[PDB]
């Protein structure tokens, strides 16, 4: 009530610290072999879990297959939160990188 | 492996054909041995018809 | 996978202000309460109770 | 065992049964019974447009509570 | 020495915002607005249609239980506020999955009504049966209420039978009945009520 208070105003504040918005951010605008490991991992497994699916499967079992039809067409809804070592970030959507 | 979360990096980072070169000097660690290097040597002999 | 989720995945219980795993513990309860999770450290018995 | 394996439904608490951290991010404040009645009015409408099914008939007696008669 | 620490004790149990006698009813008021903060674990499946997901999952088997939180049954709630993990109010806000699990995980602001029985209140309901040892009662068409023999002066005896009531007026008692609130008891999960009539 009173103390929460001053634990939600100091993290959400520190939250609003870190962050690097859309014309400060300078990292690389490729996706970096691993972003497109754990994007393929956790949209898959998201999709093995009844999430909705933004792809016309066809006849398709295999949860990774599935997931490797919506990055084909940009339709993965995730967003990437890469990390620098400071503590600092910067975050990214997957319709705004480019899959090698 | 047992989720999914690693089949897609068993498929696409610890896979064979990404672990083509060595990660020492850039030499590949792929290729055929010893059966058809030699037997390679007469096929591509100008004898073959 | 090879070192939690296939050997030992377990889910223990951690008491938010001691700081701890075993202390944590499944209350007994009385015969028409609902068993909770209650820790050791942080319970002090009844008989302190002075004003 | 036989009293000890069913108790995981005792509680039968996981992610998808309650929230992890409950805090009330400010302080309590009473609602009078013009408030109470036209809060009943307004929510209970909104979820009569699943299941829910038992404690809407609960609010249903509070709510006539503060407009009828047993 | 342990004099400052016995103040983590006393501001630990005793609610703050009291239950004042309004209205001149007998009743004070005990229905009682908090807004708080959740913890869900938002569904894949409620990905798409990710409001009903937070409350058909963690709000709708919250209404009519007892709280060891706020310390009430609650009653309702309206209003769900989902938070954002991007510090950009708007629609597209995004939740940030466990590294381990499809679920992701948020904060929820959201406002609720509970019911707050304290000690030192008086209150008024119906009763709808008795004993010559105990009488129950019913609270806002939701809330049980019983009054013993050992809250009840001696001269109010019984006619016996469904045996009625006795006062020192002679009478078998009425529905609504005033009563001051003894220490509450939630040792099943139907909440059970203590109430006392001597001041
Ligand atoms: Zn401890």
């Amino acid at each position: 009530p009173e103390d929460f208070q001053q634990h939600e105003q100091i993290r959400r504040k520190t939250l609003k610290e870190k962050a690097i918005p859309k014309d400060q951010r300078a990292t690389t605008p490729y996706m970096t072999k691993y972003e497109r490991a754990r994007i393929l991992g956790t949209r898959a497994l998201q999709i093995s879990m009844n999430a909705p699916v933004f792809v016309d499967l066809e006849g398709e079992t295999d949860p990774l297959r599935i997931a490797m039809k919506e990055l084909a067409e940009k339709k993965i809804p995730l967003v990437i939160r890469r990390y620098l070592p400071d503590g600092s970030f910067e975050d990214w959507s997957v319709e705004e990188l480019i899959v090698d | 492996p047992q989720n999914e979360n690693a089949r897609a990096e068993a498929l696409n980072l610890a896979n064979t054909d990404s672990q083509y070169l060595t990660p020492t000097s850039g030499s590949p660690v792929r290729g055929l041995i010893q059966d058809h290097i030699s037997a390679g040597v007469w096929l591509t002999s100008k004898d073959s018809f | 996978d090879r070192l939690l989720n296939s050997s030992d995945y377990t889910q223990a219980s951690v008491c938010r202000e001691c700081g701890s795993i075993l202390t944590t513990q499944q209350s007994v309860p009385r015969i028409g309460s609902i068993s909770t999770v209650c820790c050791r450290r942080c319970s002090m018995r009844f008989e302190d109770a002075k004003k | 065992m036989m009293k000890g394996s069913r108790r995981t439904g005792n509680n039968t608490a996981t992610t998808l049964n309650t929230p992890v951290v409950i805090h009330a991010t400010q302080l309590p404040q009473h609602v009078s019974t013009d408030e109470v009645l036209q809060f009943l009015e307004s929510f209970i409408d909104e979820k009569e447009n699943t299941n829910l099914s038992s404690s809407i008939s609960q609010l249903k007696r509070i709510q006539r509570d503060f407009k009828g008669l047993p | 020495n342990e004099n400052r620490e016995t103040a983590r004790f006393i501001k630990k149990h005793k609610k703050q915002v009291t239950n004042p006698i309004d209205e001149k009813n007998g009743t004070s008021n005990c229905i009682v607005r908090v807004p708080i903060a959740l913890y869900v674990s938002l569904a894949p499946m409620y990905l798409e249609n990710p409001l009903q997901g937070v409350m058909k999952q963690h709000l709708n088997p919250l209404v009519m239980k007892y709280n060891n939180k706020v310390g009430g049954v609650v009653l309702g709630y309206e209003g769900l506020k989902i938070l954002d993990a991007d510090p950009l109010d708007t629609s597209e806000k995004l939740i940030k999955i466990t590294p381990d699990t499809p679920f992701g995980f948020t904060w929820c602001h959201v406002n609720l009504y509970v019911w707050q029985p304290q000690v030192g209140d008086v209150l008024e309901g119906y009763i709808f049966i008795q004993s010559a040892s105990h009488i129950g009662l019913l609270i806002h068409d939701a809330f049980n209420a019983s009054i013993k023999k050992n809250n009840i002066p001696v001269d109010w005896t019984f006619v016996h039978n469904l045996g009625h009531w006795v006062d020192s007026n002679g009478e078998p008692i009425d529905g609504k009945l005033r009563f001051t609130v003894r220490n509450v008891h939630t040792t099943g999960r139907v909440v059970s009520v203590d109430g006392t009539l001597i001041s």
